[PDB]
């Protein structure tokens, strides 16, 4: 049985502007098996109604999903993506940085 | 359009 | 140009919790256009691109019945597979399937694809000749002997050379600019002081289609491959892609650095700079 650790990127659909509606994305890729838990966090709290792309996979059979929610970035509000997978001994938290 | 295929492995 | 259609199926067993979960998605090049999920309230093929919505109710109805039958077939395959590998009947296993056609500008079949992976590992693949199989191990040889005896490759050829190519040709016509015309990236450079002696130059490519792209930094015309941080190309969530490349440079040396962008949608390769 192959296990592959997820790669994670957290980013906005468009370049962030404080007080402009946008999309917060958490792209989880390269993982196996497909069982995965992905939460978007605002100030450490789970965002509800978060949607995701249909389970797909690359030429090497590794899975990818986009988790996304509508959001209005501000100066103060902190966003992150929290991923749980059999390959991770701890949940992996990647912070949103508007410059990345 | 997807294929119809009833072959099992 | 050259184009592809692919169907990606994932079956995941959950013994004790009911039949395996079956998910299918269909792609033309880098565009997803259909999905099916066996665990939906009313499982059916659904559109995921605007240009397939035009397809009539018999299209949707045929495909739905095919996915439901394939979920049952995959369920049988997973049973056979845990048997071939002498595995516990309690555990969860994955069967993935990937099939479709590559066609040239003339819309003629270049290559057919029809392969399978079990627990994330190559299991069996139809060869380029579309008449013979490559088995990964002795388990896969069981499948191979059965499919040879049953002339499965001959049955599958018909779809890959026929319906696959003609329906792709149809989708390409109906997608029009969305599928045949590349969307060039919107590019810009940002500058991120680290300290009084170092700064990050980040070269952005946003909103491009298809996904294939090259971003490089050059110092005085020389590639800076060793010192470039390149993120994996990522979906924007709106059918377009994003990428960036970053280099750490000495403060006051920014003018020596240029970002170079290659994408199908650009009239010619771009040179960008901090400006």
């Amino acid at each position: 049985m192959i296990q592959r650790t997820p790669k994670i990127q957290v980013y906005s659909r468009h370049p962030a502007e404080n007080g402009k509606s946008n999309f917060l994305n958490c792209y989880v890729s390269g993982f196996h098996p497909s069982d995965i838990e992905v939460d978007l966090l605002k100030n450490g709290e789970r965002i509800e109604k978060v949607e995701h792309s249909d389970l797909s996979f690359s030429k090497d059979w590794s899975f990818y999903l986009l988790y996304y929610t509508e959001f209005t970035p501000t100066e103060k509000d902190e966003y992150a993506c929290r991923v749980n997978h059999v390959t991770l001994s701890q949940p992996k938290i990647v912070k949103w940085d508007r410059d990345m | 359009i997807p294929r119809r295929n009833v072959a099992t492995l | 140009g050259s184009h592809s259609m692919r169907y990606f199926y994932t079956s995941v067993s959950r013994p004790g919790r009911g039949e395996p979960r079956f998910i299918s998605v269909g792609y033309v090049d880098d565009t997803q256009f259909v999905r099916f999920d066996s665990d939906a309230a009313s499982p059916r093929e659904e559109p995921r691109a605007p240009w397939i919505e035009q397809e009539g109710p018999e299209y949707w109805d045929r495909n739905t019945q095919i996915y439901k039958a394939q979920a049952q077939t995959d369920r049988e395959s997973l049973r056979n597979l845990r048997g071939y590998y002498n595995q516990s009947e309690a555990g969860s296993h994955t069967l993935q399937s990937m099939y479709g056609c590559d066609v040239g500008p003339d819309g003629r079949l270049l290559r057919g694809h029809d392969q399978y992976a079990y627990d994330g590992k190559d299991y069996i693949a139809l060869n380029e000749d579309l008449r013979s199989w490559t088995a990964a191990d002795t388990a896969a040889q069981i499948t191979q002997r059965k499919w040879e005896a049953a002339r499965e490759a001959e049955q599958r050829r018909a779809y890959l050379e026929g319906e696959c190519v003609e329906w792709l040709r149809r989708y390409l016509e109906n997608g029009k600019d969305k599928l045949e015309r590349a969307d060039p990236p919107k590019t810009h450079v940002t500058h991120h002081p680290i300290s009084d002696h170092e700064a990050t130059l980040r070269c952005w490519a946003l909103g491009f289609y298809p996904a294939e792209i090259t971003l490089t930094w050059q110092r005085d015309g020389e590639d800076q491959t060793q010192d470039t941080e390149l993120v994996e190309t990522r979906p924007a969530g709106d059918r377009t892609f994003q990428k960036w490349a970053a280099v750490v440079v000495p403060s006051g040396e920014e003018q020596r650095y240029t970002c170079h962008v290659q994408h199908e949608g650009l009239p010619k390769p771009l040179t960008l700079r901090w400006e």
